């Protein structure tokens, strides 16, 4: 879910 | 070259043609009418000096708003300022006409009608009736 | 003689128009004062058509006045040189205060969060949600998780087209007079004809989902989960060449903006990076966010950003200093825009916030005063919004587009 953004954690 | 301008009161000024032609009126008189000298029955020496000065100092006519030079140049009595507006219009010098006009506008902005009247020596010629009517109509901006 | 009534003296010289030009500089409040100075001043203002002229000067400068002129249709009384039907000065004099009233009730609507709400169900196929949108007077174009682009009639809210082709979610889009441009989970950028909906070009380049793009003045920038930014010369819809690849971020590049001076990238790696638009060389990093950055807008000196840390930050791009932190969203800040008056943010909890921008930039202003309103009508993450002087349009995981109207309120 949410393909529009990514983090890096 | 230089070219002769003739004040209302007889005095001649030899002005660089490039500077003189900042005045469209003068451009037309030189180019379409072959006038030499160029009579200015509407403009006296006093004011004509001030105008040449203004055109000289605007060598490259940059009147953005009121630049600092123009402000000090225009620190003259209302009488002179008026004579400058008349001359600007007579010579068709847009930039000079524009600064002189914005200068009077600035003498009007941010004042009560009464304050404005005292500035320019104007008599209130409104009935107390007519006045109440407008005061009411305009009260939205206070 | 030290005093001269310019506004009387010029008409006496036959030079009415000059006196009019003088008065044409005055703001409404001063113009009202001038009317009251004496009958000749009132006469010059009245016959010089000074109120029509002022209204035109407001329309030519303030887009708000432009907007209202159209939506209210008093634009049809402006310009057009000769009277014709000849609405008299009295009319334009009466109108100015009615426009001001109009304007104040609009601002009041924003402040008190009075609006007309219209809800488009995008009736998505399997996958639900609306990742991106853009609108104008005539239409709303939207990108969906079901891989489709849908175009909506702005007035009727009917669906006019459904463009298909992407093999993954449509994550970003932008359109102009000529084209629509989209990035997908499928790693492609597609250029479509904004009218025929015909595919004009497909850019193969990013190895991973294309998360954001922007194009202007024959330049396009794309940014991807692959951690890269691509810069393109965009001669036409069909003549689009890769100028440079900027590799820089340690994680997904979620968003990209730019102008003449600077390209601005923001990333899951918690950084904003600034690059020369002309040289494509790196300039500076803007670090400070405690978590990934999901959204950003750049204009003038100001970068505004929303993070997975639940904050919004305002930055100066020249020294990279954070001017303001905005706290209040209880979840990730997933979309954000601003104009001169405000910031509008959307968050993962489906809430939208409206912020006093000028107050945010006044370091004296308390946090207390900064959030004007919280708008709660979405039932899912907010993926995108656009707003203007009169409305917000927002899209969401809940598979809806919402139009919030602060003008036509009931
Ligand atoms: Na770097």
């Amino acid at each position: 879910l949410d393909s529009g953004i990514h983090s890096g954690a | 070259p230089s070219i002769k301008l003739q004040s209302s009161d007889g005095e001649i000024f030899e002005v660089d043609v490039e500077i003189a032609k900042q005045s469209v009126t003068i451009k037309t008189m030189l180019e379409d009418l072959g006038m030499d000298p160029v009579p200015l029955p509407n403009v006296n020496a006093a004011i004509l000096k001030k105008v040449i000065q203004w055109c000289t100092h605007h060598k490259d006519d940059p009147p953005d708003d009121i630049p600092v030079w123009d402000q000090e140049f225009l620190k003259v009595d209302q009488g002179t300022l008026f004579e400058l507006i008349l001359a600007a219009n007579y010579l068709d010098i847009k930039g000079l006409l524009d600064v002189t006009c914005k200068t009077v506008a600035n003498m009007i902005k941010g004042k009560t009608p009464e304050e404005i009247r005292k500035t320019f020596n104007i008599k209130n010629d409104f009935t107390e009736e007519e006045e109440a009517q407008v005061r009411k109509e305009n009260q939205w901006c206070e | 003689m030290l005093q001269r009534d310019f506004i009387t003296a010029l008409p006496e010289q036959g030079l009415d128009h000059i006196a009019e030009n003088i008065l044409s500089y005055l703001d409404a409040r001063s113009l009202c004062a001038a009317e009251l100075v004496c009958k000749e001043w009132q006469r010059v203002i009245s016959e010089g058509m000074l109120w029509k002229k002022l209204i035109e000067r407001m329309v030519r400068t303030d887009p708000l006045w432009k907007g209202l002129s159209e939506r209210r249709g008093w634009d049809q009384y402006l310009f057009k040189n000769r009277p014709t039907d000849g609405p008299p000065n009295s009319f334009y004099r009466s109108l100015y205060p009615k426009i001001i009233q109009d304007i104040e009730t609009i601002e009041s609507n924003w402040r008190c969060g009075r609006h007309n709400l219209q809800r488009i169900q995008c009736r998505s196929e399997n996958s639900k949600g609306v990742y991106c949108l853009q609108y104008d007077d005539e239409k709303i174009i939207s990108g969906l998780r079901d891989n489709s682009i849908k175009i909506w009639d702005k007035t009727s809210l009917e669906c006019l087209k459904v463009l298909t082709g992407h093999t993954g979610s449509v994550l970003c889009l932008q359109y102009d007079e000529r084209v629509i441009v989209t990035g997908s989970s499928d790693s492609t950028v597609r250029v479509w004809d904004v009218n025929t909906g015909e595919v004009l070009n497909t850019l193969i380049h990013h190895n991973e989902a294309v998360l954001h793009l922007r194009f202007s003045n024959g330049l396009m920038v794309t940014c991807s989960k692959d951690r890269s930014i691509a810069v393109w010369d965009m001669a036409s819809a069909t003549d689009i060449t890769l100028r440079r690849v900027l590799v820089g971020h340690r994680a997904a590049v979620n968003v990209v903006d730019f102008d003449d001076k600077y390209i601005v990238s923001a990333s899951g790696d918690r950084t904003i990076k600034v690059w020369s638009t002309s040289t494509c060389e790196f300039v500076r990093t803007l670090n400070g966010h405690k978590r990934g950055i999901a959204c950003l807008q750049y204009r003038d000196r100001l970068v505004v950003s929303g993070s997975s840390d639940n904050t919004i930050r305002l930055w100066d791009i020249e020294c990279g200093a954070c001017l303001r932190v905005l706290e209040g969203h209880e979840e990730l800040v997933r979309c954000i825009r601003f104009d001169n008056k405000r910031i509008v943010s959307g968050a993962y909890d489906g809430k939208i916030k409206v912020w006093d921008l000028q107050a945010a930039l006044d370091p004296r202003a308390p946090a207390s005063t900064l959030c004007l309103r919280t708008l709660v009508e979405h039932s899912g993450r907010v993926f995108r919004l656009q707003f203007d002087e009169f409305q917000i349009i927002s899209s969401s995981h809940d598979d809806t587009i919402l139009i919030w109207d602060f003008l036509n309120v009931p």
